[PDB]
């Protein structure tokens, strides 16, 4: 019985190993899919630049649409800077703004959320809220609606 | 519902903000085409710069390849441990069944 | 590389002459891409403010979606996670149940 | 979530097309000397050879990198079916000579 016990304990023991190393795997294959993305936009843009060079008769147009799409960038990042108002951002650490404001979303949501309950249980009827403020009353004594 | 208004207009605020900052997320290359920028104002003979820019591009190619390649190791390891767990779980599980 | 060689000579004396069938490429590709077969480069820029107007109204209305699919599918998670706790303390049972 | 992922599709068209007529309009300067005119196949056939047998190169570059990446896949599972074997073996190995 005492064995048992023991191999209780052992069994526990490795379900929260088990816990921990499939939170770690999932972790891992994140970044392993983060950086396989990175690596293969990387090597995208390197076989697009062989070939202008092999094809230099690609005359400029793919430096044409990549030009147009830097003064896009531009724009969107003094847009983004207008409307998170962050004169102090660039590329390499706008990602830190976007997980911060990401969690500042979340908060959000999740209170209008718990609001979207509160305003949907608020179709209960005037009685019903009456009802419960005279039981209450009736069983501890005069209170407060708030305190109810 | 005043402050249940008052909070989906925040949301909105907060929508609108992460959206932009995505998008910057996704113009991310486009920033690193300031050097095609600056390569299709030279209107000229620019083949060198080209070369140049491939070349760059072929260090940080590199650079990310390590990079997937030590982590696709790491997580190979992980991967493993995991499963010798698993493995470890079912028989100390069988075994508890038998006793 | 080889083939870059080759055409090391070929490319070189572009004249800037062969640079406005690049033109040509956009604006036919617009021309499709955009249903407006009038499409000139002349009268181009009402169709990109317009077309612009209407990509601002998508985004408007693609936040106003994604606030409510926000808040439905955080309820739903919160739905989910009272399933998981009855799952957890009696086992497996219906959402009705729950 | 359905209507939502309609939305960002016509959001992403909506994107698309401002996008062309951005580069109309940046264009349009080109379009400006359109009458202009230079010559043209010179060294075409050798060039056109050359850039067929480097189509076919890349045709193959990519056969070749799916077979490594599955591969590597299949080399995974291997990996992680021979981790549970190691454990078993190990563990019996132990267990007899302790018995």
């Amino acid at each position: 019985q005492e064995k048992i016990d023991r191999y209780q304990v052992d069994l526990e023991e490795l379900s929260y190993r088990l816990e921990e190393q499939t939170d770690v795997v999932e972790e891992a294959g994140e970044l392993q899919a983060e950086y396989e993305a990175r690596t293969e936009a990387t090597e995208q843009e390197v076989d697009e630049l062989k070939s202008q060079l092999a094809d230099y008769q690609q005359a400029l147009d793919v430096q044409q649409t990549r030009a147009i799409q830097y003064q896009q960038a531009l724009q969107a990042l003094e847009r983004a800077r207008e409307l998170c108002r962050l004169p102090d951002l660039s590329v390499d650490n706008a990602e830190e703004w976007l997980e911060t404001f990401q969690a500042k979303e979340q908060q959000a949501t999740e209170a209008l959320l718990a609001l979207e309950q509160k305003l949907s249980v608020a179709d209960a009827a005037h009685n019903q809220f009456e009802q419960a403020y005279q039981l209450v009353k009736n069983i501890v004594g005069e209170t407060s609606r708030s305190e109810a | 519902q005043q402050d249940y208004e008052t909070a989906k207009h925040s949301q909105h605020q907060a929508k609108q903000q992460a959206f932009a900052l995505v998008e910057i997320v996704q113009r991310r290359v486009h920033f690193s085409y300031s050097d095609s920028a600056g390569m299709l104002s030279e209107n000229a003979d620019l083949n060198d710069k080209l070369r140049q820019r491939l070349e760059h591009a072929e260090s940080d190619r590199s650079r990310a390849r390590e990079q997937l390649r030590q982590q696709q190791a790491q997580y190979s390891q992980f991967n493993q441990v995991l499963a010798s767990l698993k493995s470890s779980y079912e028989t100390k599980q069988d075994m508890l069944k038998e006793l």
